[PDB]
RNA sequence: GCAGAGGUUCUAGCUACACCCUCUAUAAAAAACUAAGGACCACACGA
DNA sequence: CTCTGAATCTCTTCCTCGTGTGGTCAGGACG
DNA sequence: CGTCCGAAGAGATTCAGAG
């Protein structure tokens, strides 16, 4: 238990509790000498102290008030170092055992994966499969001994990879990333072999794993006997974690590109190509759009065959001509039977694709729901890469009346001014009403920024103009709810606001400069006390 | 698995039960720490059968 | 005009403010911190001279014999830099001290000396700093960065909150020494000064004033005020001022000479006050009532006897004064006490204080500094007055005692280093007058109050204290020893202070090791400023407060470059026009404005100085003649923006981007972005690994010229000249005549490091960039290093980029690479590794490198050379054999298991005394060949020149030339030459020549020798091969490919070029981003980025399409001449008329592969602009274009933005992140995973995995993860059996780490058993 | 190693959990069997 | 006048994994 | 060849002053 085998150059000498024990046995052989030899009575007393420190560092080393060093005076490891603290052999070695059959790798998005299963790098599963391979091998009567399977695998031979195919058909995994605070942090996963040289994620599964694609690293345990994989199946797969244990929301939701592809694809146009035409069906509406006589967002009247559950456990059919826009149409191919058609004729968000995951689940079963949000997922993607959704300088518009604004808002800053330096308000009162006709300010550009964004289009309804929703890139980002909320995009066009001091103090001068413009020094200056704050909060936040 | 010991030739006190939170063999014999630890470090007599 | 450098390729700038202070050499902070620490000082102020002065009375104890220091001479370096890093030695200069022993007459002070020991003894070795500011230490290169401490002196702070639960403040003050230990004042919360010395125990405020000779009467009327009462009929009528009276009601009706002012319990009103001091009464009729509550200043003793009748500071009751009235005592001096104003905190702590005398304050002092020990009267004296007064355990520095008289205001600047008697009672003087309301805290982020301590001022620390043990032991030396026996040399050893030198210069928190992985990388290194290291905040230590970035920070410290983790804010970085002070506080230059001109006169103003001056701001537009054409202009007087007018402002800034630091003013459009945005990608072009065609930014700030040249990646010339033979490894000039030195010159050989072994496992190549014929002129850059073009830096590639979702692969963060990126080797990376082998002497005699390996195949000896080792050249993989090691009874060293390349070279160091191998003998021959390569061709070119001279001014004269050539034309003193000024010098040179060539053939073998003799190695071992390998990393899904701007996201899948979008004319794009990324995390920089780059894309393709037909030169003039001005009063105003027609085709050469545009950081283009520039070529004006599909062919609506970005691939690759093992070698514990990649490895199931399969119904998979899966001696070899064998099933068993864990216990003397 | 002895090989190979074969005085005819040392401290970086 | 509530004095703890670099110790004669 | 040579709270404490 105490090694002293270092081995490096010859040294053999890496014991910190070796040297206590030889202090302590010197000790007592000075002792016992001195004792046969009646030495004068002080000095076998000093011995005995010297006996009694050298046992106390044995047992436990700092805690008469010195400490036994030399080591680069540093303090030994005593017996009782080594069971306490987060490194003795109770919350280091007891607890957190390390484990074999384990990998790790960068993480990668494959959304061509079902949400069941995973990517696997050929070279990762050919070394944490070996012993099953050897099994197989050595059934198979390809080799005989252990080491002809072994040299057979270092060859790398083409059969070793059917056989790899073989023992990895129905295997299920435990993907598991660093900081797994919830119980949904280490999930199980059927492994798909790819070529590259990191483990795939499945798109959805990317929020409840807190999951990143900045290179963040994902570990990968192999469950071995038959009880461990029919738990990691029953118990852990991606399909049977569906709500989270806290609350009972869904935990597979649309993030990013999906909610973008169905919103852009669920909107209307108030004249685009292909308008009033009655549409047959579905199919119809995906050839005439494939085709493009129409586009994806035109009013359209289509027959729609809508199924009720209503009947218990029976499926009514109801046929009528419902009408919708030629992209909702398409959709209603990927909602299964039982839902109805009200669910796909709105603007289709983001609350609303968790809403309908969420009736999905309720009145269906879980078995559809699975492919419901594998078919959404492709959908999304497919729609929201045709869409060509990009943004540009051009999109960020700044409203008009910013200048006068802040002209109107300077005037009023100056009148408070007049009246601090005519003695009529005080100190703090000025400090306090220069606060809050900025705010006001701040206010108003931010409605004049959003009144010429979100409705500024105007089209041409076969006639004179009608306004309608606009469909710029960045409004149709912050709408939906892809990535970003309204004061993000107040950010980038409107003025920045009163940014705070770091004791507390609101700055009575405001960043009057968006970021489409130029952010003067001092105010770059300004922003980054904030930004520093909240940093330096998070950087202590995770370890509390 | 197998262990060996040394035979110490004084008497030699357990410094996990001596300096704790509650002093052990402080508590036991109703003594202060101080007077112990000045004892049991060879500094001052403590009179057993007086 | 522009230098030939820049008539090759100038940069489009686009800045519109001028430039009055160029961008300062960025190495000086270290460079001149290093310079005064061996520069001979003759004053003996800061450096060597210092501290030797300082430590070297050498006075033995009335040992009538004196030591000492006269002079000090830094050595000659035996090994320049370039053989310091191959064979691995430290870059030293011996240092040699000249002494002096005198021997003065036995016990003779008065007398003299019989007889002096001037003599020069070797103390130890410095460690040199090379040109760039790297510190060469074991064959590897460390810079010491600088670090931030609080700086000596008093500092008054409040600490309120938390202490006493009720909001109480309790004011302390600690006055914090250079060298020694802290004194601290601290109020207790019943208002009780408390002195705490070395954060030691409380102690009473009183015992140190009394331990200072002062006696109670003293501290009293030190520390108080004074209240006369007279003895008189009058009910004892006392004196009173009216200015003592304001503040408190009056309690008695105030009269004086039958006329009342105020009545009995009225409070003095402003009036009442005003016309009392109008009355001007100084004895005022008072009773015995009011006298009742006072406190005594001055103890009474009575006239009959003597004997005390009250003693001082005792609460005078109606009995005491009836006893001292009656004794006729007729002076009653009681202190004031104005409660509001005056507390009576110092009677309180005299109350609380336990003694009386010096003696009991120094017992006290000396109980509490040293328990356990008795208190003697000379032991104790010895250590108070030792702690705080003497020259050789307190020493308050320059710094310290400036700053302690400003803090204390006082008016003289130089002092003393020893804390005086008045320097403490003032010090507690103003504490209480802090506590009385009066005075105000201290900010200690304030950067007035911390100072830069570069390596200068450590070195000189540490070599004081190396001294200062040296000086204890001569000491002891000197007065036991033989007197006029030895010399200085056998009293003096070098080992006890070179050891504190080499171990502050090697293993330090501050010698961190340097990275490499950039030019910028290095550059950031070095000026660096880190508040961790002895006398600085650990991390765990530091609070919020200290993360925090001051108002102050403007100009001194960039606000943006910080590590973002753990220990953010502690690591700042030092900005770009920062310049430390003179006693080494921060500086920031600034311009001067007279009354409304901006004289153009820059004075660096301090962290103190900046805030009573009001300074303007730099975008302020002026008017060509120094005023402000605006009338209101802001400003930033104290902390707090404003808005004053010209009549007001006194300094205004010198440049717009003096507030960023290095890196971070590098990011363009950084105006745009976030501050949290452009934090993390300031952070990540330091990690930028050099690829292999170095591509110029497209579009660059404009300090990409300076950070390349300032660092060492690139050869500079030294002196201007042609060019004469360049070669991929060397290039030759020869230099100008003016240049020329008179004698021994014409010829500057620069040697190219080719591909060498960096400090993170990168290729550092020098490549040449001049032709034979071009006019190099002095600091041209004639060679880029790694990650430079044409002496610009380029950390990474410029790409189509297109912003677009595709299908999702461009998720959360992913990027798709197009086939054409990696086709072209635009990323690929060379690595470079050094796997090594050490033979040893071993028992039963040594083991021998010779190929002799028992047991292994022909093919594993077919690497190894007959003597054995692999041959330069061998494509060596994972397995193959590389030396071959033989240890006496196979040991030899093998490529680790994943490890490929190619092999580039082999060193086979050996030591004295050993024979050198075949092999080495092949390789010292080689050299040794080149060696004397070397020597010969210098000695040829320098003939070149030198017998060139011989001729150049053998031709003047009138003697024939055909005369002179035909005898030889070295030595051609035959030939008798007219005589001239240079006729003189060749006459020289020759006699020189007839005896050089044989003073040359002596250094030709002294630098054979130095060659051939074996390297100093380790004891007890041989020779050490170290073998290199280079591999060729390209780019794979997974690596990290991050922007300049913050954008990151590692390579989603290499899609074929095919597939990816293509635009109207065909071209695809190269990498298609997720556009999602922009609106949330504000980088909008990198959008505009985008716009410009397309924008000189644009103008490079239409001059290379101007360019490919052949076209007349003025076209192309005119052309490039429209594009350099595009109006906005651009700074450069480049002229095409003053160049050549080559110089115009040059530079249409350099520029058919887009324009480069300079954007300043803070001050660059506007969107008008970069639409102007747009328009100027044929791209549309918005920037977004029609981008068709590749797969369908389809067109996608809503036309997308296409641009170019300048993309950089970080170096956290995914080649060295896969790591799977099925089984691996067991630990001591028996745990089987070790950990790790390099040893096979299994990753922690750490407790929060635990918990997370406690949570589901995980229970059989817990068990086989921590028994049969970890630690099983008996359960893992039974189920690698069974899975072998087709069932898996499992034995539990019990984990060996519990047994260890039960042996442990038992060991301890506690029984614990596993009872059944 | 049936017990003793020797053993092809595919490091080493009656124990590490081991295992098998042939042979009768001592090595030589044959296939099937299995994974060995890791003590501490500073510095940097990523999610 | 003896233990109220009120200080006073030592003690324990402070995320979780990777990727890595460098430095590394008891105590030299001695019979 | 050995052989000797910051902070934040908690426990773990006294000190105490009044009713
Ligand atoms: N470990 C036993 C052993 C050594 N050599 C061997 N040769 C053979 N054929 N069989 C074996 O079992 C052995
Ligand atoms: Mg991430």
């Amino acid at each position: 238990l105490r090694p002293l085998v270092p081995l490096d150059g010859g040294r053999f000498a890496t014991s910190d509790l070796n040297d206590l024990y030889r202090r302590v046995i010197n000790r007592n052989n000075r002792l016992k000498r001195l004792l046969d030899l009646a030495a004068p009575d002080i000095i076998v007393r000093n011995e005995k102290r010297m006996l009694q420190e050298a046992v106390d560092a044995l047992l436990d080393n700092g805690r008469r008030g010195r400490a036994i060093t030399g080591s680069n005076k540093r303090p030994l490891k005593s017996l009782a170092d080594m069971i306490k603290g987060k490194q003795g052999r109770f919350r280091q070695n007891l607890l957190g055992k390390r484990v074999d059959y384990s990998g790790r790798s960068v993480i990668t998005v494959g959304p061509y994966l079902r949400l069941h299963q995973c990517g696997l790098p050929k070279k990762m599963a050919l070394e944490l499969f070996k012993p099953f391979i050897y099994g197989k091998l050595e059934l198979r009567g390809l080799a005989t001994t252990i080491k002809a399977a072994k040299k057979m695998v270092e060859r790398e031979e083409a059969v070793v990879w059917d056989i790899l195919d073989e023992v990895i058909r129905e295997h299920p995994v435990l993907l598991n990333r660093a900081p797994t605070l919830h119980r949904l942090g280490i999930q199980a996963f059927e492994p798909v072999l790819i070529e590259g040289k990191a483990i795939q994620l499945h798109p959805l599964v990317c929020a409840a794993y807190n999951a990143d694609f900045d290179g963040d690293q994902m570990a990968v345990h192999v469950p071995l006997t038959l009880e461990a994989q029919l738990e990691a199946r029953a118990l852990m797969m991606s399909t049977n974690n569906i709500l989270s244990p806290a609350n009972g929301e869904p935990i597979i939701v649309p993030s990013q590109d999906v909610v973008l592809g169905l919103y852009y694809m669920t909107r209307d146009c108030v004249n685009a190509k292909g308008e009033g035409m009655v549409l047959t069906g579905p199919k119809e509406a995906e050839r005439l759009y494939r085709s493009g006589l129409a586009s994806l967002h035109a009013r359209v009247k289509v027959r729609i065959t809508e199924y009720e559950k209503d009947a218990n456990g029976e499926l009514v059919a109801k046929t009528s001509l419902k009408d919708t826009t030629v992209g909702r149409a398409i959709l209603w191919m990927i909602v299964p039977k039982g839902l109805p058609y009200s669910i796909v004729n709105q603007a289709l968000g983001k609350k609303a694709i968790s809403k309908m995951l969420n009736t999905c689940y309720r009145i269906l079963g879980l078995k559809p729901t699975v492919i419901f949000a594998d078919q959404i997922m492709y959908t999304g993607f497919a729609y929201a890469a045709r869409s060509g959704a990009s943004v540009g300088i051009d999109d960020m518009v700044i409203p008009e009346k910013k200048h006068e604004i802040i002209s109107e808002a300077e005037a009023e800053v100056a009148e408070i001014q007049e009246q601090f330096q005519s003695g009529l308000v005080t100190a703090g009162e000025r400090y306090n009403k220069v606060i809050d006709i900025w705010a006001a300010a701040n206010d108003r550009v931010s409605k004049a920024m959003m009144d010429n964004l979100q409705t500024e289009t105007v089209i041409n309804r076969d006639g004179q103009e009608e306004k309608q929703v606009s469909f710029n890139s960045i409004y149709m980002m912050a709408d939906s709810g892809a990535r970003g909320s309204a004061a993000q995009i107040r950010q980038l066009a409107g003025m920045r606001g009163l940014m705070a001091k770091p004791d507390g103090s609101i700055i009575e001068t405001p960043i009057t400069a968006n970021f489409r413009e130029g952010l003067n020094v001092l105010q770059y200056f300004i922003s980054t006390h904030g930004a520093r704050k909240g940093l330096a909060d998070t950087a202590l936040k995770t370890a509390n | 698995e197998r262990m060996g010991h040394i035979e110490l030739a004084s008497p030699t006190a357990h410094i996990w039960f001596l300096k704790s939170l509650p002093s052990r063999i402080g508590l036991l014999l109703d003594m202060p720490l101080r007077d112990i630890e000045r004892v049991l470090y060879f500094e001052s007599y403590v009179v057993i059968e007086g | 005009v522009y230098s030939y450098t820049e008539k090759k390729r100038i940069r489009k700038d686009f800045g519109k403010r001028p430039q009055v202070l160029d961008v300062p050499y960025l190495l000086s902070i270290q460079l001149d911190s290093f310079q005064k620490f061996i520069e001979q000082d003759p004053e003996g102020q800061y450096g060597l001279e210092a501290a030797f002065r300082s430590v070297f009375p050498i006075q033995s104890y009335s040992g009538n014999s004196e030591l000492q220091y006269v002079s000090y001479r830094l050595g000659e370096p035996v090994f320049d830099v370039q053989e310091c890093q191959i064979r691995g030695v430290t870059y030293s200069a011996p240092l040699r001290v000249k002494l002096r022993l005198v021997i003065y007459e036995r016990e003779a002070p008065e007398g003299t000396v019989k007889d002096i020991k001037e003599q020069e003894v070797y103390m130890g070795e410095i460690p040199l700093m090379t040109d760039n500011g790297t510190f060469v230490i074991n064959g590897t290169e460390r810079v010491i960065v600088s670090q931030l401490h609080r700086s000596p002196g008093v500092f008054f702070d409040s600490d309120k909150g938390k202490t006493h639960s009720s909001g109480k403040v309790l004011y302390n003050a600690r006055i914090i020494p250079y060298r020694g230990s802290w004194l601290d004042f601290e109020f207790d919360p019943k208002d009780n000064l408390f002195v705490r010395i070395d954060r030691r125990r409380k102690l009473p405020a009183t015992i140190i004033l009394r331990a200072l000779n002062y006696t109670t009467e003293q501290i009293l009327d030190l520390f108080f005020e004074k209240v006369i009462f007279e003895i008189r009929d009058n009910k004892l009528q006392m004196e009173l001022v009216p200015e003592r009276l304001r503040g408190e009601t009056a309690s008695f009706d105030i009269e004086a000479n039958g006329k009342v002012y105020v009545e009995k319990g009225r409070r003095i009103t402003a009036r009442h006050i005003r016309q009392l001091e109008k009355d001007d009464v100084k004895l005022i009729e008072v009773p015995v009532e009011y006298i009742a509550g006072k406190v005594v200043a001055k103890d009474y003793i009575d006239e009959s006897t003597g004997e005390l009748i009250c003693a001082a500071n005792m609460e005078l009751s109606l009995d005491l004064l009836a006893k001292l009235s009656q004794s006729g005592h007729k002076r009653i001096e009681t202190l004031f006490t104005n409660d509001l104003d005056h507390g009576p905190y110092i009677s309180e702590t005299l109350r609380v204080d336990p003694t009386n005398d010096r003696l009991s304050a120094l017992v006290e002092i000396y109980r509490m500094m040293r328990p356990g020990e008795p208190p003697t009267r000379e032991a104790a004296e010895s250590l108070f007055e030792n702690l705080f007064f003497s020259e050789d355990r307190y020493d308050l520095s320059a710094v310290g005692r400036m700053k302690f008289n400003r803090s204390l205001l006082r008016e003289e600047i130089e002092g003393s280093g020893i804390l005086s008697k008045d320097d403490i009672i003032d010090v507690m003087k103003k504490l209480i007058d802090i506590r009385n309301g009066k005075g105000e805290v201290d900010d200690i982020d304030h950067l007035g109050n911390r100072r830069i301590r570069s390596v200068g001022e450590m070195a000189e620390n540490q070599f004081r204290v190396g001294l200062v043990r040296v000086e204890r032991a001569v000491k002891e030396r000197l007065s036991l020893g033989d007197l006029d026996t030895l010399m200085p040399q056998d009293m003096i050893n070098a080992k006890p202070i070179s050891a504190a030198v080499k171990e502050f210069f090697g293993s330090s928190q501050l010698s961190q090791f340097m990275d490499q992985n950039n030019p910028l990388s290095e550059i950031t290194h070095k000026r660096r400023i880190s508040a961790l290291g002895p006398g600085g905040l650990t991390r765990e230590r530091a609070g919020f407060e200290v993360r925090d970035v001051h108002p102050t920070h403007y100009g001194r410290v960039c606000p943006i470059e910080t590590p973002e983790g753990p220990n953010i804010g502690l690591i700042n970085s030092l900005s770009v026009y920062a310049q430390t002070n003179e006693y080494g506080f921060l500086e920031t230059p600034y311009r001067k404005v007279t009354d409304g001109v901006v004289t153009d006169e820059i004075h660096y103003l301090s962290a103190i100085e900046e805030g009573n001056y009001v300074i303007a701001q730099a975008n302020s537009n002026l008017d060509e003649e120094g005023h402000f054409v605006e009338d209101l202009v802001t400003c930033r007087s104290k902390g707090e923006s404003s808005l004053f007018s010209r009549d007001q402002v006194d300094y205004m800034d010198v440049s717009t981007q003096q507030v960023v630091s290095v890196g971070a003013s590098l990011i363009p459009f950084l105006e745009h972005d976030d501050a949290n945005r452009a934090l993390m990608g300031a952070n990540m072009q330091r990690q930028a690994v050099p690829t292999l065609r170095a591509d110029k930014p497209l579009v660059g700030t404009g300090m990409e010229r300076a950070v390349a040249v300032d660092s060492g990646v690139t050869a500079v010339a030294k002196r201007g000249g042609v060019v004469q033979y360049v070669d991929a490894s060397r290039i030759v000039i020869k230099v100008n005549e003016d240049e020329m030195y008179p004698g021994e010159a014409g010829i500057d050989i620069y040697n190219l490091t080719k591909y060498t072994r960096s400090n993170q496992n990168t290729c550092i190549n020098q490549m040449p960039c001049v032709s034979l014929g071009e006019p190099v002129e002095r600091g041209d850059v004639l060679a880029d290093g790694p990650s430079t073009d044409l002496g610009e830096l380029a950390l990474g590639q410029n790409m189509r980029v297109a912003f677009m979702p595709w299908n999702g692969y461009n998720f959360e963060d992913s990027i798709l690479v197009s086939e054409r990126v990696v086709q072209e080797d635009r990323f690929t990376t060379i690595h470079i590794q050094e796997l090594a082998c050490v033979s040893r002497d071993t028992k039963l005699g040594p083991e021998e490198i010779t190929a002799d390996i028992p047991n292994v195949g022909e093919a594993a000896l077919s690497k190894l050379d007959e003597s054995g080792i692999v041959y330069i050249g061998a494509e060596v993989t994972g397995g193959d054999i590389l030396v071959g090691k033989v240890t006496p009874k196979d040991s030899s060293l093998r490529v680790p298991n994943g490890v490929s390349g190619t092999v580039i070279d082999v060193q086979v160091f050996t030591r004295d005394g050993v024979e050198k191998d075949k092999r080495a003998l092949e390789i010292e021959e080689m050299q040794l060949k080149q060696a004397k390569k070397d020597l010969s061709e210098e000695l040829q070119i320098l003939e070149a020149g030198l017998f060139s001279r011989i001729r150049a001014v053998l031709v003047a004269g009138g003697v024939e030339a055909e005369k002179l050539d035909k005898l030889p034309r070295d030595r051609w003193l035959e030939l008798g030459l007219t005589d001239e000024e240079k006729q003189n010098q060749l006459e020289q040179l020759a006699e020189q020549y007839d005896e050089l060539k044989h003073e040359f053939e002596k250094k030709l073998e002294a630098k054979r020798r130095k060659i051939t003799q074996g390297d100093d190695l380790a004891p007890g071992v041989l020779k050490i091969v170290k073998v290199y390998l280079a591999v060729k990393r390209r780019i794979q899904p997974g690596d990290k490919m991050a922007g300049r701007h913050g954008n990151k996201g590692v390579i989603s899948k290499i899609n074929p070029i095919e597939d990816m979008p293509y635009d109207e004319n065909g071209t695809p794009v190269d990498i298609v981003l997720n556009p999602l990324g922009v609106p949330s995390r504000m980088n909008i920089g990198q959008i505009l980025e985008t716009h410009l780059g397309m924008a000189a894309k644009g103008i490079g393709d239409k001059i290379n399409a101007m360019l490919k037909q052949q076209q007349e030169v003025a076209k192309l003039r005119e052309f490039i001449q429209r594009a350099y001005d595009l109006g906005a009063d651009v700074r450069q105003k480049v002229d095409l008329s003053t160049f050549s027609d080559e110089e115009v085709m040059r530079l249409a050469e350099n520029l058919r592969k887009g324009m480069p545009i300079a954007t300043p950081v803070f001050d660059g283009a506007k969107e008008a602009e970069i639409k102007e520039l747009l328009k100027l070529g044929d791209l549309p004006t918005s920037g977004q274009i029609r981008l068709y599909d590749g797969r369908t062919g389809e067109q996608f609506e809503r036309p997308v933005t296409v641009g170019y970005m300048y993309m950089l691939k970080l170096n956290h690759l995914v080649d060295d992140k896969m790591h799977a093992r099925s089984t691996g070698s067991y630990s001591l514990v028996t745990q089987q995973p070790l950990g790790g990649k390099a040893q096979f490895g299994g990753q922690r199931f750490g407790e929060m995995e635990v918990w997370a399969l406690e949570a589901y119904g995980a229970a059989y998979t817990l068990q086989e993860m921590l028994t049969v899966k970890s630690d099983d001696v008996n359960g893992r070899t039974k189920m690698y059996k069974n899975i072998v064998d087709g069932n898996h099933q499992m034995e539990p068993g019990m984990p060996e780490s519990f047994n260890v864990l039960l042996k442990e216990i038992r060991s301890l003397g506690i029984n614990i058993e596993l009872e059944d």
